[PDB]
């Protein structure tokens, strides 16, 4: 990564949207298995690379799957704890994560 | 008050605008913060771009 660091922008749905999408026909990301180390390379990587401030992607406690924090990323981790990335569409629609774990919204 | 690209920038998403070194902008925003929102005076597509990639002429 020796691209100078662009400005700072905050993570809106529209930009966790399309990143999601980008990221998806990139391709790399399905089927990755999860380490918080990869977690973070990631999020230094689009922090670096998109301005994103890296405070973003959380995801929920486990066990079983993992649903993301900020409402339009569409990755979700899921067991077989053993965790792999997974796309779905469903969380730009539904905010699982503020469902399942209301307790990150106050 | 025009723009000249300093490096290359290949963007991800469709709101942001990709740029070559040696590329000219109008900056049609400024108001917002250090992304800004300019036309590339040789496609004409306009789009966002990282303010620190520019320099003026």
């Amino acid at each position: 990564p020796v691209t100078p660091q662009v400005p700072l922008r905050p993570m809106t749905y529209k930009a966790a949207v399309d990143l999601s999408h980008f990221l998806k026909e990139k391709g790399g990301l399905e089927g990755l298995i999860h380490s918080q180390r990869r977690q973070d390379i990631l999020d230094l990587w689009i922090y670096h690379t998109q301005g994103y401030f890296p405070d973003w992607q959380n995801y929920t406690p486990g066990p079983g799957v993992r649903y993301p924090l900020t409402f339009g990323w569409c990755y979700k981790l899921v067991p077989v704890e053993v965790l792999e990335w997974r796309f779905d569409s469903r969380l730009a629609f539904h905010h699982v994560a503020r469902e399942l774990h209301p307790e990150y919204f106050k | 008050t025009l723009f000249v690209a300093l490096y290359d920038y290949e963007a991800w998403t469709e709101d942001d605008l990709s740029f070559h070194k040696g590329e000219k902008f109008q900056i049609l925003n400024s108001s917002e913060g250090d992304w800004w929102e300019a036309r590339s005076l040789t496609t004409g597509e306009t789009g966002y771009i990282p303010s620190n990639y520019v320099a003026p002429v």
